[PDB]
This record gives C-alpha cells, sequence and structure tokens, in this order.
RNA sequence: GUAUGAGUAGCGAAAGAAGGGUGAGAAUCCCUUCCACCGAAUAUCUAAGGUUUCCUGAGGAAGGCUCGUCCGCUCAGGGUU
RNA sequence: CCGAUAGUGAACCAGUACCGUGAGGGAAAGGUGAAAAGCACCCCGGAAGGGGAGUGAAACAGUUCCUGAAACCGUGUGCCUA
C-alpha cells in the first residue's frame, strides 16, 4: 500500500506537492528517510508526463505542480515557472533512460529529534 | 495500582539487565581510512561508493 | 469563572488607607500595634 | 613516569543515569575506536563524554609524553553532583517536585 | 529656590544633543519647580531669551545589586527652546 | 537529606515545507517562496488593572515543560514634551 | 546559664523574604587561610571544568572553603550462584 506520514489526507496531499516541486526546482534536497521514500514515486510519475509532451499530459501535471518561479530570464524580463522547466528542461534530459530518475543517499541522525536524514537528488 | 512493597536493590538491578544500548555498526572508510556507518555517506571525505557527493 | 480579588486603586485606599485608620479609635490601635512589631509598612 | 592521565568534568547538567548508559560502551576500548563510538551514538551525552575523553588524551601527551596510538580507556565512571530543586504546578492547587540533576564525569587513559 | 537651585545639571545623550542645533536644551530641574520658574531661572544664568519650556516626570527604575533591591532617583526633565534673535548655550 | 514506583505518566485544543545566512553547535534564530488558519475576529482604538515588561548594544549560569546563536530572562545605557 | 534544630522569632541588611482584601501569620541562612600570599605561565575546551607549574605548614584548605558520620549513588576485585 502507501504510508501515512503522521498527517491527515489533506495535509499529506499538500506535503507531497511541495516536496515534489522542490526537487524539480533545486534538484537536490534534504528530507527524512520515510518522507523521501514517498516523493520517490510522485516525482518519477511526473517526469513520465513530461516525456509525453502532450497538452493532455501538461494539463494533468499542472494539477500537481505548485505555481512558483524557478528563475527569471530576460528573453523582456519574463519569469520561468516550475511547470515550464519540468517539460522543457528536466524531461528532455531523461529521453533515453527508462526508469529510476532519482537516487537516495543516507546521511545520519538529526540532532534535534534523532530523525534519519537523507539526500534525494534528481539524476 | 499502588506499590505494595518497595523494590530492593537486587530486584531493581535485575530488571535493568536489558536497558543497555547496543554498539553502533560502524566501518572503516576505504578512501580516507577512518570510521563511518555502513550504507552511509562518509562525513569526513564526503564520499560514497568511491564517488564524491 | 471569576475570582474573589478584583483590584482597584481607589477602593484599596478608601478601606485600608492611612487616613482611614486615623479617623477611628480602633483604627489608631491597629497602627499602634503595627509600630510595636516594627513593621516596614503601616496601612495600605 | 606516570603512565596514565585523567580529566574530569564537574557538575555537568546531564543526569547521572542518562550518562552512565554511554560510558558503558567505551570502557576498556582503544581511544581511536572510543572516539568513533561516541561520534556515531545518537544520545545527548555523547558530545559531553567526548570532550572529557579528548581532554584526557591531550594532557596524556603534553604533560607526561605518552603515545597517542597506544592509549586505552582504562577507567570511566559517572558520579553525582548537587541537584537543583524545582516545582511543577499540578491540578487542584497541588505542586510536585522536580529534580534537575548534575553529574561528574571522569575518564582515565593509559598504555596497553 | 534660587536660580542655581532650580536647575541642577544638563542632560548629555544621543537624543539630547541631536536637538542642540534646533536651539533646544535639555536640563534636569528641581522636582518641585514649575514650568514658569524654569523660564526665569535660565534667563538669570545664561541671559538668553526663552520661548518655551516643556517638562516631564520620570519614575525610579527598580535596580538590583545582589540580594538588595531599590529604586533610583525620580527625575524632572525640562527642555528649553530659545528665540532665534538670542544667544546660544554652549554645552561644549 | 536521600531512595522505590522509573527512564514510567506527562510535555496544556491548531499545518507546515524547502532553499540561503549566522554560528563551536540549528526541526526550534534571521531572510525568501509556496502552503494553511481567523476575519461581528485570532483585526483597529480605548478605560480598569499591572508598573519599565518599551528601545538599542552585549550574554547564555538559572527561568522557557525539548532546543536555542533566541526571549516578556541577565548586564549596561536610554526612552513618556 | 545556651553554644548555631541550642540561646531572643531574628549571632548573617529579621518582623526581612514569603502568605492574606484586611486585621494578621511569619521563616531559612555562622566557620578559606596566621597573612589573599585568592592559582603568573603552558595544554584540551565556545565556555564551564580540568591536567601540569607556582603560593602556602596543608590546595584531598581553591570563593557552603575547619572537621565531614549514616541513608543514597558508583568502579575494581577474592568466594558463591541459571
Ligand atoms: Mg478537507
Ligand atoms: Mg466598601
Ligand atoms: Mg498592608
Ligand atoms: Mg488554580
Ligand atoms: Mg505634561
Ligand atoms: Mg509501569
Ligand atoms: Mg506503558
Ligand atoms: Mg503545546
Ligand atoms: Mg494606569
Ligand atoms: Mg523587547
Ligand atoms: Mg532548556
Ligand atoms: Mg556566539
Ligand atoms: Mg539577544
Ligand atoms: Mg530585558
Ligand atoms: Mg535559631
Ligand atoms: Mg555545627
Ligand atoms: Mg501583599
Ligand atoms: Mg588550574
Ligand atoms: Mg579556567
Ligand atoms: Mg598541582
Ligand atoms: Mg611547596
Ligand atoms: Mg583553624
Ligand atoms: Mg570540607
Ligand atoms: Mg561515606
Ligand atoms: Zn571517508
Amino acid at each position: 500500500g502507501y504510508r501515512k506520514l503522521g498527517r491527515t489526507s489533506s495535509q499529506r496531499k499538500a506535503l507531497l506537492r511541495d516536496l515534489a516541486t522542490d526537487l524539480i526546482v533545486h534538484e537536490r534536497i534534504e528530507t527524512t528517510e520515510a518522507r523521501a521514500k514517498e516523493i520517490r514515486k510522485v516525482v518519477e510519475k511526473l517526469i513520465t508526463s513530461g516525456k509525453k509532451g502532450d497538452l493532455h499530459a501538461r494539463r494533468q501535471a499542472a494539477a500537481f505542480i505548485r505555481h512558483e518561479v524557478v528563475e527569471v530570464v530576460q528573453v523582456k524580463n519574463r519569469p520561468v515557472y516550475a511547470l515550464q522547466k519540468l517539460f522543457d528542461d528536466v524531461a528532455p534530459r531523461y529521453a533515453e533512460r527508462q526508469g529510476g530518475y532519482t537516487r537516495i543517499l543516507k546521511k545520519g541522525p538529526r540532532r534535534g529529534d534523532g530523525a534519519p536524514m537523507v539526500i534525494i537528488e534528481l539524476v | 495500582a499502588v506499590p505494595f512493597r518497595r523494590t530492593s536493590k537486587a530486584k531493581k538491578r535485575k530488571r535493568r539487565t536489558h536497558v543497555k544500548l547496543q554498539l553502533p555498526g560502524m566501518n572503516e572508510c576505504s578512501n580516507c581510512g577512518e570510521y563511518r556507518l555502513s550504507h552511509h555517506v562518509c562525513p569526513e571525505c564526503g564520499q560514497y561508493d568511491g564517488k564524491d557527493v | 469563572m471569576k475570582r474573589t480579588y478584583q483590584p482597584s486603586k481607589r477602593k484599596r485606599k478608601k478601606v485600608h488607607g492611612f487616613r482611614t485608620r486615623m479617623s477611628t479609635k480602633n483604627g489608631r490601635r491597629v497602627l499602634a500595634s503595627r509600630r510595636r512589631k516594627g513593621r516596614k509598612v503601616l496601612s495600605a | 613516569e606516570v603512565t596514565s592521565a585523567k580529566a574530569v568534568a564537574k557538575t555537568v547538567r546531564i543526569a547521572p543515569r542518562k550518562a552512565r548508559i554511554v560510558i558503558d560502551l567505551i570502557r576498556g576500548k582503544q581511544v581511536g575506536e572510543a572516539i568513533a563510538i561516541l561520534k556515531y551514538t545518537p544520545r545527548s551525552a555523547s558530545p559531553i563524554i567526548e570532550k572529557v575523553l579528548k581532554s584526557a588524551i591531550a594532557n596524556a601527551e603534553h604533560n607526561y609524553d605518552l603515545d597517542i596510538n597506544n592509549l586505552v580507556v582504562e577507567e570511566a565512571f559517572v558520579d553525582e553532583g548537587p541537584t537543583l530543586k524545582r516545582f511543577r504546578p499540578r491540578a487542584q492547587g497541588r505542586a510536585s517536585a522536580i529534580n534537575k540533576r548534575t553529574s561528574h564525569i571522569t575518564v582515565v587513559v593509559s598504555e596497553v | 529656590m534660587d536660580a542655581r537651585d532650580i536647575i541642577k545639571r544638563p542632560v548629555v545623550t544621543e537624543e539630547s544633543t541631536s536637538i542642540l542645533d534646533d536651539k533646544k536644551y535639555t536640563f534636569e530641574v528641581d522636582t518641585r519647580a514649575t514650568k514658569t520658574q524654569v523660564k526665569y531661572a535660565i534667563e538669570e544664568i545664561f541671559d538668553v531669551k526663552v520661548a518655551k519650556v516643556n517638562v516631564m516626570n520620570y519614575k525610579g527604575k527598580l535596580k538590583r545589586m545582589g540580594r538588595y533591591a531599590g529604586y533610583t532617583n525620580k527625575r524632572r526633565k525640562a527642555i528649553v527652546t530659545v528665540t532665534a534673535d538670542s544667544k546660544e548655550i554652549q554645552f561644549f
């Protein structure tokens, strides 16, 4: 099945959407072990939408990605959003690799509460 | 719901036989040659599987 | 709910103040016996 | 010739019972391995015990001129210190006692 | 009081000296001195022409120095501004 | 004064996440973005009451039901026309 | 006659701190050393705290500091124990 992360079905839905957007924007983040074993599935299912390139696939992924600016370019300074980067930058990278677009590296316990922290990175 | 008799020293020491904590599963690093946890990124030389991370 | 002590600056001086003790024969006896103990504060 | 060195941390805020559980791991081990054990044990007493062990090694070579590579943790024990007495307001007007305990930590290193 | 008894000492701080160029001078005066007495005390000592005086009362701060508790003195602070066609006071 | 119960009960209504910064040390301090809660109030004034708790610069022994580089806590200067 | 649970409630900033709306109730708390000579300097540590060196008759007299019992908490070991 799937694991509940100490929060109700509404907090859990929001938590997975913030963490999946951060991995797209930053490509390398600090989380806990259980919290990273879960976004390992919602992110790779999101690259697969980016590898389609459809309008149907883009509209389906737009219901999950948060609306935030990755960075601003002067093409005319126009911002670039996370959905644009997923479909134009991140997805074309893995046009040949079938699966496993992420990897997890263990770091060690956290001082405050002893939680096990890991690196999840987008390669 | 209330202790009938106070606990002696021997009985209080027997119960704490199992309240110890185990030894960490540490290992010698291949690159920098010092201690680290298995299946973990080395905190000193910052390497795992022979590649810097 | 609500408690027994409801502070008020005026209500305290009008009942326990110095000029209230000095106005009665038995109020001057309270000050006399508090001076006997050598208490730091007389009246309120 | 002394052949041993010691360091003491007096009136450390940690409670004696919570520090004795970490001392029991490093007793009788080599100082090279004993430092790693305290580094990879996720308890609050590990940083405190690790500075006492490192200080004992420090004056085991500056004061008595011994080898860092031959030292072992010969002795390690935790004593008690003066406790701080506090209170916690409980229900229905009653108060309960709280003991903020301290401890003394002693580590002795020597040759093998 | 006398002129020298009403006025005690100037106040030299960051706020006090930031208004010297505005022809405003801050003093510590007697606790029982009215606003009008401060006006004529200044003109007797410094021979300036006084336009306004503003006064305020300060309480005493509760201070501790080890097992001992007490209060500092209560202050009365006066700010004197002078007419533009008059001399100045040199705090220096 | 110190034990046993015992490393046991509890830690006092609630949504947080990531990236930078400071630092000996960061889930807990600062900044940014996203998300969430109140909105005849959990918004704005003002009496009573409390008396310096207000501001700035340093601090981390004790207090803060954890942590603390932080604070309505400690020290020194100020502030009410 | 007492000698710091004694002797005044108070040998110490005591009718104080604290408690109560108020009248009122009301504590705990003495001892470094003959002399501060109260640890220059070095090492670990952010600090606290330690290990040397030094003062001292004594530092196992180092800022609740003469003496330091019992409960209570530990480390090592000779004999016994599933
Ligand atoms: Mg809902
Ligand atoms: Mg009345
Ligand atoms: Mg009174
Ligand atoms: Mg109550
Ligand atoms: Mg006025
Ligand atoms: Mg039980
Ligand atoms: Mg249970
Ligand atoms: Mg809470
Ligand atoms: Mg008022
Ligand atoms: Mg403030
Ligand atoms: Mg704390
Ligand atoms: Mg600092
Ligand atoms: Mg601060
Ligand atoms: Mg303050
Ligand atoms: Mg007595
Ligand atoms: Mg005696
Ligand atoms: Mg009172
Ligand atoms: Mg020393
Ligand atoms: Mg020192
Ligand atoms: Mg010595
Ligand atoms: Mg000598
Ligand atoms: Mg003597
Ligand atoms: Mg003694
Ligand atoms: Mg004894
Ligand atoms: Zn390594």
